[PDB]
This record gives C-alpha cells, sequence and structure tokens, in this order.
C-alpha cells in the first residue's frame, strides 16, 4: 500500500482534458462535498475509464494519489482473472 | 378553449337561464370532448361543473342523467372530472326533499359508478343517505345488500379510520336483520386497519350496544360482562351522576347471571375493590 | 377439513377436472383460496375466490410457438 | 447569605466535581469483579447420557463426560449446543449461543437502511400481495389459523433486472423490523465439493434459530437452475445444493416463522421441484414500470433532490420509455451531477430533460 506514488501532474502528458476529468472527478467533489450536501445529493463514488493496453491509466491513478495525497490502494482484473474464489 | 369557456361562461349562463337545453348541451358536448383530448386541466373542471349545475337548477334529472350516461360511456374522462360529478350529485341530492326524484337520483349514483374513486367516502355519504331512505321505506336486506355492495375492503383510499365507520353501519342495520356473523367477520378483518376503534369518540357507545345486544340474543354473559364493566370504566359515562348509576345497575345486574371460570374470577377480583359503586349499595350488596 | 365450509362448492367437480396436478398443487389451490378470502374478507370460501385460485394454481400457459404444435 | 454566596464556595466542585473520584472508584469495582474472574472452556453437547451426566466435547479437543450447574434449564441443553465449562471443575456453566459461520455472520448483519414503503413506486398490487404473502403470517397468524391454512413457506420475485425485487424484499424486511438475511445465490456456490450445501445448512439453521427471519437469495436461478443428468462437476455440485435447499425448505424438517424471497430474472430456467408449490407458493411479476409506474418512481425518487420552479414528470416518463427502476434513479442523480456543471444550488427541467438524454443514450 503505496503512499507516495512521486507524481506532480508534470510526468503524465497528453490527458489535459482526461486530467480535468479526473480532478473533478474525485479531489473536487472531495474538497466541496459540503456543496455537494447543500445541493442535497450524494457525491459520485467511481470513476470508469478506458483506452489500449498501454495507454497509461495506473500512472494517471498514481497522480490521482500523489495530487490528492492520499493513501493508494490498487487491484489488477489479470490478477482477479485467476485465484479462483476469494477476488471478493 | 379555456378563454372560450371562460368568456362562454357569462355567455352560457345568460344563455341558460333560458332553459334551451339542447344547443348548450352540444356546444358543451364538444368543448368537454376537445379538452378531453386535449388532456385540459381547469377547464374540464369549470365545463363538467357547469354543466351540472345547469341540468340541476333548471330541474331536469333526465338531461342530468344523459349527461352521465353520456360521459360515463364516453371515453377518456378524466377520474376527477366523474369524481366532482358523483359528488355534486350528491351534494344536490341530500338537500333535495323530493322522494321519488331522490330515490331515482340514487338510482343514477348507482349505476354510474361502476370503477369506484377516491371520492367514494362522499359517495359512502350519499349510501348512508340512501340507508336512511331504506330505513324509512321498509327495505332491510336488499338495505344490507346494497350499502355492502359500496365495500370497505377494496376502498383503500386513505385509511379507514372512524370515517368509514360504515363496517358498524353494516352491523347495525345487520342487527336490524339480526346477522351477527357479519359483524365478526368485519371485526376479524378489522386487524389491517388496527384491533381496536380510534379511542376517546362517541361511537364507543353505538359499536359496544351493538355488541351487548348481539350477545344479548346470544346468551353469552361473560363477554358482555367485560362489556359492561369497561362501559362503567370510561370517563366519558363519568358525566352526571345520573348516568353512572343508572349504567352501574346495568352492569352489576349484567355481571350476577354469569357462570364460573378462571379469567373471570381474574376480573372480579381486579374490580372488587373499586371505589365507584359505593353511592349505590344494593347492587354492592 | 380443516378448512372452513366451502359453501355448497362444487369440490368434486373440481376433482373431476382432468389436470396434471400433484397433492402440493392440491395443497396450494386450498390454500390460495384461503388467501383470496382473507384479501376479501370474507371467512368462507365459494366458487369465485376457490375459482380464481385453481387458475391462479395450474397457470400453465403455454407461451408455446404454435408451430411446434 | 454571609457564606452561602453560591455554595459556600467549595462544594460546587466538591460535591459532584470531585466525585468524579468515585465514577473512577465505580471503574476499579469494575476491574475488581473482571479479575476475580477465570474464563471458561467453550463447548458441544454431544449426548445426554442421564439426567445430570453429559458427554460434551470442547473444542478442538478432548471429550469429557460432566454435570451441570445446579441452577440450569437442562431441558434447554440438547445435542450440539455450544456450552461454557469451568477451566477447572470442567461442569456445565451456561449455554451459549450457537456458532454461527463467519459468511453467514457478513450476510446477516449487513444493515438493510430502514428503508421505507413509499420509496418503491408503482408496484402496488404485486407489493400488496408480497405483504400478504409475507408479512401477514407474521403479524396475525391466527387471522391464517382460524381460516383455516397453513401460512406459506416464501414467494419468487421473477422480473427483468433492475426492477426493484431487492428493494422490494427490502422494504418488507423494514417494515417487519425483523432479522434479514440478503443472499445472493451466486455468491454460495464454492470450488470446495460440499461447501456450497453447507452453507445454505448453516443459512437456514441461523434462520430458525434468529425467529422470525426473512432468507433474501436473491439471483436463484444460479442454484434452482434445473437438473439435468450431463454429469459435469460444476453442474453437478450445483444439482447437490438445489436439493439441500429444497430439503432445507420443504423437506422432512419443517419450517416455524422461518417467509423466504427470491428473485431472479430467469423464472422460466428454474427447477420443476423448486417450482412446485410448497417451497415456493406464489410467484410475483415485478415487471418493468409501467407509463404510471415511471411517473411513480420518477416522482418518488425526486425528493431529495432540491427543484426550482417547474419540475414535471409526465415529459421524462414519454420521452424515457423502455427504462427500470434504478435507470430512474439514475437520471434523477445524473440530474443533480448536471446541476454542479453549470454550478447550480438547484435543478431545472432541461437538466433533466438533458439528464434522461444522457442516461438513455447509455441505455443504447
Ligand atoms: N501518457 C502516458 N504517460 C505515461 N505513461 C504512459 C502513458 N500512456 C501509457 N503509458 C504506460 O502504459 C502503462 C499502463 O498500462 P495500463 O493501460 O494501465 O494496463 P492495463 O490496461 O492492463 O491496466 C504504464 O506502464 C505507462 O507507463
Ligand atoms: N419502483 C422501483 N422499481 C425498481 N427499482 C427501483 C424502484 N424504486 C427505486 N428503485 C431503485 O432500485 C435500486 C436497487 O436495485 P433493485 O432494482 O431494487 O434490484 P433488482 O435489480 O433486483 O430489481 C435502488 O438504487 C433504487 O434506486
Amino acid at each position: 500500500v503505496d503512499e507516495r506514488p512521486t507524481e506532480q501532474y508534470s510526468d503524465i502528458g497528453g490527458l489535459d482534458k482526461q486530467i480535468q476529468e479526473l480532478v473533478e472527478a474525485i479531489v473536487l467533489p472531495m474538497n466541496h462535498k459540503e456543496k455537494f450536501e447543500n445541493l442535497g445529493i450524494q457525491p459520485p463514488k467511481g470513476v470508469l475509464m478506458y483506452g489500449p493496453p498501454g495507454t497509461g491509466k495506473t500512472l494517471l491513478a498514481r497522480a490521482c494519489a500523489a495530487q490528492t495525497k492520499a493513501t493508494f490502494l490498487k487491484l489488477a482484473g489479470p490478477q482477479l482473472v485467476q485465484m479462483f474464489i476469494g477476488d471478493g | 378553449y379555456s378563454a372560450t369557456v371562460d368568456q362562454r361562461l357569462p355567455e352560457c349562463a345568460k344563455l341558460a337561464k333560458e332553459g334551451r337545453l339542447q344547443e348548450v348541451i352540444e356546444t358543451l358536448l364538444s368543448l368537454e370532448k376537445q379538452t378531453r383530448t386535449a388532456s385540459d386541466m381547469v377547464s374540464t373542471s369549470r365545463i363538467l361543473v357547469a354543466v351540472v349545475k345547469m341540468c340541476y337548477e333548471a330541474k331536469e334529472w333526465d338531461l342530468l342523467n344523459e349527461n352521465i350516461m353520456l360521459l360515463s360511456k364516453r371515453r377518456s374522462q378524466l377520474k376527477q372530472a366523474v369524481a366532482k360529478m358523483v359528488q355534486q350529485c350528491c351534494t344536490y341530492v341530500e338537500e333535495i326533499t323530493d322522494l321519488p326524484i331522490k330515490l331515482r337520483l340514487i338510482d343514477t349514483l348507482r349505476m354510474v359508478t361502476e370503477g369506484k374513486i377516491y371520492v367514494e367516502i362522499e359517495r359512502a355519504r350519499l349510501t348512508k343517505t340512501l340507508a336512511t331512505i331504506k330505513e324509512q321505506n321498509g327495505d332491510v336486506k336488499e338495505a344490507a345488500s346494497i350499502l355492502q355492495e359500496l365495500q370497505v375492503e377494496t376502498y383503500g383510499s386513505m385509511e379507514k379510520k372512524e370515517r368509514v365507520e360504515f363496517i358498524l353501519e353494516q352491523m347495525r342495520l345487520c342487527l336490524a336483520v339480526k346477522d351477527y356473523i357479519r359483524t365478526q367477520i368485519i371485526s376479524k378483518k378489522i386487524n389491517t386497519k388496527f384491533f381496536q376503534e380510534e379511542n376517546t369518540e362517541k361511537l364507543k357507545l353505538k359499536y359496544y350496544n351493538l355488541m351487548i345486544q348481539l350477545d344479548q340474543h346470544e346468551g353469552s354473559y361473560l363477554s358482555i360482562c367485560k362489556h359492561y364493566r369497561a362501559i362503567y370504566d370510561t370517563p366519558c359515562i363519568q358525566a352526571e351522576s345520573e348516568k353512572w348509576q343508572q349504567a352501574l345497575k346495568s352492569v352489576v345486574l349484567y355481571v350476577i347471571l354469569a357462570p364460573f371460570d378462571n379469567e373471570q374470577s381474574d376480573l372480579v377480583h381486579r374490580i372488587s375493590g373499586d371505589k365507584k359503586l359505593e353511592e349505590i349499595p344494593k347492587y354492592k350488596d | 377439513s380443516k378448512m372452513n365450509l366451502s359453501e355448497e362448492v362444487d369440490l368434486e367437480d373440481y376433482v373431476a377436472r382432468p389436470d396434471k396436478i400433484s397433492g402440493a398443487d392440491i395443497n396450494s389451490i386450498c390454500q390460495e383460496s384461503g388467501m383470496l378470502a382473507v384479501r376479501e374478507n370474507r371467512y368462507i370460501v365459494l366458487a369465485k375466490d376457490f375459482e380464481k385460485a385453481y387458475k391462479t394454481v395450474i397457470k400453465k400457459d403455454e407461451q408455446e410457438h404454435e408451430f411446434y404444435k | 447569605l454571609l457564606e452561602h454566596k453560591e455554595i459556600d464556595g467549595r462544594l460546587k466542585e466538591l460535591r459532584e466535581q470531585l466525585k468524579e473520584l468515585t465514577k473512577q472508584y465505580e471503574k476499579s469495582e469494575n476491574d475488581l469483579k473482571a479479575l476475580q474472574s477465570v474464563g471458561q472452556i467453550v463447548g458441544e453437547v454431544l449426548k445426554q447420557l442421564t439426567e445430570e451426566k453429559f458427554i460434551v466435547k470442547a473444542t478442538n479437543g478432548p471429550r469429557y463426560v460432566v454435570g451441570c450447574r445446579r441452577q440450569l434449564d437442562k431441558s434447554k441443553l440438547k445435542p450440539g449446543t455450544r456450552v461454557a465449562l469451568d477451566m477447572t471443575t470442567l461442569t456445565i456453566m451456561r449455554y451459549l449461543p450457537r456458532e454461527v459461520d463467519p459468511l453467514v455472520y457478513n450476510m446477516s448483519h449487513e444493515d438493510p437502511g430502514n428503508v421505507s414503503y413509499s420509496e418503491i413506486g408503482g408496484l402496488s398490487e404485486q407489493i400488496r400481495e408480497l405483504r400478504e404473502v409475507i408479512e401477514l403470517p407474521l403479524t396475525n397468524p391466527e387471522l391464517f389459523q382460524r381460516v383455516g391454512i397453513i401460512p406459506p413457506k416464501g414467494c419468487l420475485l421473477y422480473g427483468p433486472p433492475g426492477t426493484g425485487k431487492t428493494l422490494l424484499a427490502r422494504a418488507v424486511a423494514s417494515q417487519l423490523d425483523c432479522n434479514f438475511l440478503k443472499v445472493v445465490s451466486s455468491s454460495i456456490v464454492d470450488k470446495y465439493i460440499g461447501e456450497s450445501a453447507r452453507l445454505i445448512r448453516e443459512m437456514f439453521n441461523y434462520a430458525r434459530d434468529h425467529q422470525p427471519c426473512i432468507i433474501f437469495m436473491d439471483e436463484i436461478d444460479a442454484i434452482g437452475g434445473r437438473r439435468f443428468s450431463e454429469g459435469t462437476s460444476a453442474d453437478r455440485e450445483i444439482q447437490r445444493t438445489l436439493m439441500e435447499l429444497l430439503n432445507q425448505m420443504d423437506g422432512f424438517d419443517t419450517l416455524h416463522r422461518v417467509k423466504m424471497i427470491m428473485a431472479t430474472n430467469r423464472p422460466d430456467t428454474l427447477d420443476p421441484a423448486l417450482l412446485r408449490p410448497g417451497r415456493l407458493d406464489r410467484k410475483i411479476h415485478i415487471d418493468l414500470p409501467n407509463e404510471q409506474a415511471r411517473l411513480d418512481i420518477l416522482k418518488i425518487h425526486a425528493g431529495p433532490i432540491t427543484k426550482h420552479g417547474e419540475i414535471d414528470y409526465e415529459a421524462i416518463v414519454k420521452l424515457s420509455d423502455g427504462f427500470n427502476g434504478a435507470d430512474l434513479r439514475n437520471v434523477c442523480t445524473e440530474a443533480g451531477m448536471f446541476a454542479i456543471r453549470a454550478d447550480h444550488d438547484f435543478v431545472v427541467q432541461e437538466d433533466f430533460m438533458k439528464a434522461v438524454r444522457k442516461v438513455a443514450d447509455s441505455k443504447k
């Protein structure tokens, strides 16, 4: 469980719209959860992200954990396909 | 449409004060038809209350009969519109004191009302008016039949409460029938609507008197014993000293004649030390 | 037997209907008739709610394309 | 009032503020009585040799013949009853509740969230039917008994996914205020050969131990998916689990007050034996919401969202055909999501309309 993934958004490049969407997807509702409760609605709870197999979703997740300075958990689909019962 | 009808309300009212049924019925039919097609909110209510008001003030029952059977036979009618029509006929049939007109009008309100609607409580009001009419006419078995056809268990519009107590009106006119089984069945199935009728009211006396007279004809005494003790207990019976002493005489002469078991032993050694029977020492003795 | 009276219901005719129903289905039918009686708030079932229960239990709705038949 | 300013100037702190040391003394006395205790062995009673001598097997240890404490309900010490043993004299000190499987524990202590009955929308006839078939034996059993029928064992709710079977069962459980066993049939199958049926056994043993209980087994087609003799190992163990479920629900040991709810999306593939009555007495069709049902769902899920000025439902109903339940809830939620895209503290009609648009596109 790494805590410091060491990204400043200067490591990830070319996903500027994607990274702004990242920020407003997780950290922006996190700091302004009070403005979410003012609306009387619950914040978004997860993000669906897709791309080619070598498109760097992992590093973007690290960068997100970096600027949000939060702890970082991680699960892998190809890790979860085997290991039979227990993945859950 | 609403503009046509709202500038027509003066025009159609000044036309209505002439009677002249045919043409106004035709135009109101056309406008009500277009508003049923278009699903309008207030113009439909105004136009149907208008036609019903015009028939009632113009003093024809065949014409309002035709209005009812047309927009019952006619389709795409707003249910609130039919409800307002029948409730207006109700408030246009309970105040009139014409026996043939009243009976014909309740016949029409009976045969229109397949497909009961949220206003079926207000229709229960008119069926209790019909209950008064069958009380004054002599019909007894058909009386209970008719006021039970407007049933209460299919009636789901708001909790029964005391409001639709015509379960107890059924037990009452059916005590006139003397068929206690119906009353026991409704009492058993009142489970959906709380086991006991709403406390701190005046129908307590009515229901418990139906119960005591029903038991009197039965010949059972023990449940009636408990019931008359309960009649004693209530503070409502403790308003005037007379009423207490009369009802207490009744309670005691109801309680002496019972056989013996253990639950009545519980009752009697719970009630033996009661302090409000000493004003009448004969029955205490 | 433990059921309340049927009020002159053709139990023998319901029996006589040719239908491949097991004793579990008979117990169902009777139970469902009781449920319908409770819902309609009448303690003595008769042909109406009994018939609705009978139709309800053995639905066996074919829903089958007719080219099979 | 000479030396009676407030209270002697001192008793205010001495009487209660400095009497917190008596609360600490109470804590010390609890430590005392905890100290005099010695702890106890645990075990399961195996047999009643006589009125006094009991064969008791300690867990992961040897078995003994032991006596019982003088004041105890011997009529309660059935075989298999988990019990406590004094560590030194080895006598029955106190009975214990039967050990619950960790999976059954987890499946049991999930809070239903006290969901009310209003928050369903447009299921009126079916929810009335389910209310009857589950609630009524749990509210007035005497009604069923006097009628002359046996209270129903349970029923099935079949329909397309997202149609509220889970929510409806949860509402029944919350309204009953009883023990609820929320289960999904895909989660009990195990690679180990005999563990799935064993988990079913533990589930129903807990249910019988914690009456009144509601067994909600979602996705039942993953267990009761018809019996065939092809012979593959996995589906054959599925047959075995189905047989165990049938036994536990309408087998030799009758069920009293457990009332089990089962939901699925493929009612047709269920095994006829499971589909036979006695086990599942009613089949409820929780079908896709109708137009009136759709508007009901819309309005019931539009409560918490703050509306400004005008929000109508018939437009969303007519232009949101084919939806179901959670999709309409998604419409409301992502309308709220839209509300911060243009930074409102409220919602507008066009917001709702574009929300149902995007939800419909996601539906395509
Ligand atoms: N724009 C980018 N910046 C940095 N690394 C990238 C970028 N695009 C792709 N990558 C690389 O792609 C890999 C991520 O693969 P990923 O899509 O996470 O695999 P999977 O889909 O199996 O999770 C990383 O090793 C990362 O170095
Ligand atoms: N009347 C309704 N019908 C269907 N779903 C509803 C209804 N009311 C609310 N829901 C939504 O259903 C979701 C729960 O999934 P649900 O549809 O109950 O399970 P299932 O997929 O088994 O039907 C809740 O998030 C809730 O928002």
